[PDB]
RNA sequence: GUGAACCGGAUUGCCGUCAGGAAAUUAGGUGCGCUUAGCAGUAUUCCCCACGCUGUGGG
């Protein structure tokens, strides 16, 4: 869950299919692909001015 | 030479090579993408990189995460493999 | 190409102990059993030193299965979507055409760790309709580029043009 | 102190099976390798714990232990025996963490520190390397006809006996020529197993210079080490104290490097 | 002086401009058919926009009744073959079948500034220039049509920008003249930037640039190569790194 | 600074209720891996330093 005060999908995680490997399941692999999407856009588009948390 | 011919994780002599990453290949080489080790330790890491899908970094003999797993591997390797098979190329 | 000719060669050289040993290893990785990751190192490992453009390790594994399995003769011009094509005009149009045309289709959404099964089936329904013969090379040389578009959107051409015949 | 060690090697069961153990026993360089190891640096057991760091000669400490190898125990199952002596304390956990197949048993350590009065009766096994150095003559090519080159090799060679003497009479002859100077006498001698040791050894060697500079590439050649090994059971006495003592801990014969001078002495 | 700025955004199913028979707007390009989404629609969309309003400024910009508007949009287009869909639909009564479609692309926009015109247009205003120009860099890449949104939340966030200083206007939409195929491994963004980079790779063998991607994702250029001045991980970074170059600004 | 300059086709919508692929099949018939081999009673043991014309020390 999520606060902000402009709309931002987080849809495009996903452009690269998730291929099932051994180790892991998909459910593990879509998170942890959410994740990094989520990372990389808190790292990027980010103005202080305006501080979001979830 | 580097090396000093010993393996990387279990100290025997060491005569193949595996490739930490595959950055550069064929034209260009630098040799710190490149380890000593022997036999078993080559298959043991050979078939832990069969269904793994990580493609450009592979499995690194210096990090200590991966040594429990390469030792049951081989004790793996060790209890079921027959020489036999190996030789005589069938 | 070159490389793959030897594959398939050394394939039809294995006798009757190897192909029982790849058949009972159908729907598995290869890491989990030693004397098929040693039968297939020994059957590859040179040709991949030799050769640069030797097979996959997943795509050959995955052949050398297939050709386990069914040990169909190789002959030129016998490849999958020509004997596929020919062999669809003697089903009804109405049932059994879309039946066989949808698991045929089904090819274009799956992956090569996941396209053992499907090719179980389609190998199948050519040793029902007595077929013996079947282009290896050219099935292993469109598998290794899969992924790619022209190699689907000249698979299904090669069929549609024997369907039309 | 002493420090005496054992080491277990199995050496046996099915043929078929990898046996990494079994394989390194036949090299003597590796051996003695394996054993050199034994011995961090204060500051190399704080860097890598596990032991999964390129191995150099420098970053470990130096000490000219001695070593044998035994073999034919029996009690149903095969065993092969390691028996180091040295002089610190032999650190087993660290040579072999990442090596439990090589041996059966888990290592053992122990104090030695042993005391003798002069005169008394002892019994001792030692495998002595039979080394004479010669003034040898240059054969070439033996291409069906001998060609004669005049330089004379100073060369290492074995001991050789002539035609009607016993090898057991002319090698205890060899060990009582050197007794007196050791401090110890013998009263019987008996020959065991006498055999040669092969070993191969990694050296460098230049091949090209770099584009980049600063250094060579550089190639692995090997060059063969050839040894004359004679092991030998007896009783002694003893003739001086500090001087037997100057005996143990120091070496009989030469080749000490690669386990070829150790007294193992039990009191009869 | 011209500021050029090449902008590379993918987008969720969703349909933000259509025409009178409803159809996703489509232009021709390369032999085949490409998705389109219309220069008038990001007028309008970025313009009279809420995050935008930050002499006068939003007329020296973008004109209105010889205005000599100074910021110059282009139509962007689709880097593969559009493949449209249409969604069956039903309607409840809670106590017939239509028909609704849509369309997924990965656009790349093209975004040019005059600098002259727009110190012309201030009247010797200098600050306020850069600053209008700063402003529409943080409205522009914060900005989508509001189009089906209710329905199709569409609502993605960009994946790479090139700014360049040229001399004359010119656009790298040739690069696309070939459609992207997906390979196993890679995707179609990553594909798309390395058919960017195989193009500005190119001219100068046969003027600089600032480039960003966030959290440095997708790096331009598949080698070592200086394609780029500098490689940045912030929007705001990027901002300043232009007005820096246009001269001595702080933001 | 161009039949050009200014220029959103926008708002509304559950495909939801109904189904055994089922009946029946021996993969059986024949084959020696066979003729061979001391880890030891020797006459050069790959390299280096020191001392005399073989004895210590290190790989
Ligand atoms: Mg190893």
């Amino acid at each position: 869950v999520e606060f902000k005060n402009s709309p931002i999908s987080y849809a495009n995680a996903f452009v690269r299919p998730v291929s099932v490997v051994k180790e892991s399941d998909l459910v593990e692999q879509s998170i942890g692909q959410l994740s990094n999407y989520v990372n990389d856009i808190r790292l990027g588009y980010y103005d202080e001015q305006s501080p979001v948390i979830g | 030479v580097m090396d000093h011919a010993a393996c990387m994780v279990c100290k025997a002599p060491a005569t193949t090579v595996q490739h930490v990453n595959y950055r550069r290949a064929g034209g260009k080489e630098i040799p710190e993408d490149l380890r000593a080790l022997c036999r078993l330790c080559h298959d043991a890491c050979t078939m832990l990189e069969y269904g793994s899908g990580m493609t450009t970094n592979r499995i690194d003999p210096c990090d200590p995460i991966w040594r429990e797993r390469i030792l049951a591997k081989r004790k793996e390797i060790v209890e079921f493999r027959s020489r036999g098979q190996r030789f005589r190329k069938m | 190409n070159r490389g793959t000719v030897d594959f398939i060669a050394s394939l039809e050289n294995l006798k009757e102990g190897d192909l029982g040993i790849l058949r009972k290893l159908r729907g598995a990785r290869l890491d989990e059993k030693l004397p098929g990751f040693d039968l297939f190192s020994a059957l590859w490992w040179p040709l991949r030193q030799k050769n640069q453009r030797a097979p996959k390790r997943e795509v050959a594994w995955l052949i050398a299965k297939l050709f386990a399995e069914f040990r169909f003769e190789q002959r030129e011009g016998a490849t999958l979507p020509i004997l596929m094509g020919g062999i669809c005009r003697k089903l009804e149009p109405k049932k059994e055409l879309p039946r066989v045309l949808a698991r045929f289709d089904q090819l274009a959404s799956l992956d090569i760790m996941q396209m053992e099964e499907p090719l179980s089936v389609i190998m199948g329904i050519l040793r029902k309709h007595q077929q013996v013969c079947l282009d290896w090379v050219g099935l292993t040389d469109v598998l290794s580029f899969w992924e790619q578009e022209p190699v689907k959107r000249e698979w299904s051409d090669s069929f549609i043009k024997a369907y039309k015949i | 102190m002493i420090y005496l060690s054992r080491l277990l090697i199995d050496t046996g069961g099915n043929p078929d099976r990898p046996r990494p153990g079994r394989k390194w026993l036949d090299n003597i360089y590796n051996v003695h390798r394996r054993l050199s190891m034994a011995f961090p640096s204060g500051l190399r057991r704080e860097q890598d714990p596990h032991f999964l760091k390129p191995f150099s000669p420098n970053d470990f400490q130096k000490t000219p232990f001695l070593f044998r190898v035994d073999n034919n125990i029996d009690g149903n199952d095969k065993r092969a025996i390691i028996i180091v002596q040295s002089v610190l304390e032999p650190d087993w956990d660290y040579c072999f963490q990442n090596a439990l197949d090589f041996l059966a048993a888990p290592p053992e350590t122990k104090e030695y520190n042993p005391e003798f009065k002069a005169g008394q009766l002892l019994r001792f096994r030692l495998r002595v390397n039979a080394s004479v150095r010669r003034h040898i003559p240059e054969m070439v090519q033996q291409d069906g006809q001998t060609i004669e080159t005049g330089k004379i090799l100073h060369k290492r060679v074995s001991l050789t006996w002539d035609a009607s003497s016993t090898p057991d009479q002319a090698l205890a002859d060899w060990l009582a020529a050197k007794s007196p100077k050791l401090g110890f006498t013998l009263q019987r001698c008996e020959l065991l197993q006498l055999g040669w040791v092969y070993g191969s050894k990694p050296e460098p060697k230049n091949v090209k210079v770099k584009e980049q500079g600063q250094g060579y590439w550089r190639e692995h050649k090997y060059n063969p080490l050839r040894f004359r090994a004679a092991l030998l059971e007896g009783v002694l006495e003893v003739d001086d104290p500090k001087l037997f003592l100057k005996t143990l801990s120091s070496g009989i014969g030469k080749a000490k490097s690669f386990g070829f001078g150790l007294l193992s002495v039990l009191p009869i | 002086m011209l500021i050029e700025i090449h902008m590379i955004q993918n987008h969720s199913p969703a349909n933000l401009n259509r025409d009178d028979l409803g159809a996703p707007k489509t232009c021709y390009f390369g032999g085949v058919l490409r998705s389109r989404i219309s220069s008038q629609c990001i007028k309008r969309s970025i313009r009279t926009s809420n995050d935008f309003k930050a002499l006068a400024p939003d007329i020296a910009l973008c004109g209105r009744m010889t205005v000599e508007a100074a910021l110059q949009v282009a139509h962007a287009i689709s880097t593969h073959i559009a493949r449209p869909e249409i969604d069956y639909f039903v309607a409840a009564d809670d106590v017939h079948i239509g028909e609704s479609m849509f369309a997924s692309a990965c656009f790349y926009k093209y975004f040019s500034i005059d600098w002259e015109q727009l110190v012309k247009n201030l009247k010797g205003d200098t600050n306020l220039a850069a600053h209008t120009v700063g402003a529409f860099l943080l409205a522009a890449a914060k900005t989508n049509p509001s189009g089906k949104q209710n329905s199709f939340a569409a609502h993605n966030y960009p994946d790479g920008i090139l700014v360049e200083f040229k001399n004359s206007p010119i656009s790298y939409a040739n690069a696309f003249v070939r459609p992207v195929s997906v390979v196993k491994e890679s995707d179609l963004v990553e594909q798309s930037i390395g058919q960017l980079s195989n193009y500005v790779n190119d001219i100068r063998l046969g003027v600089i640039g600032f480039w960003f991607s966030p959290n440095n994702r997708y790096p331009l250029g598949y080698k070592h190569s200086k394609l780029a001045s500098r490689n940045i991980g912030n929007l705001n970074e990027l901002v300043g790194a232009v007005l820096d170059y246009i001269g001595g600004f702080k933001w």
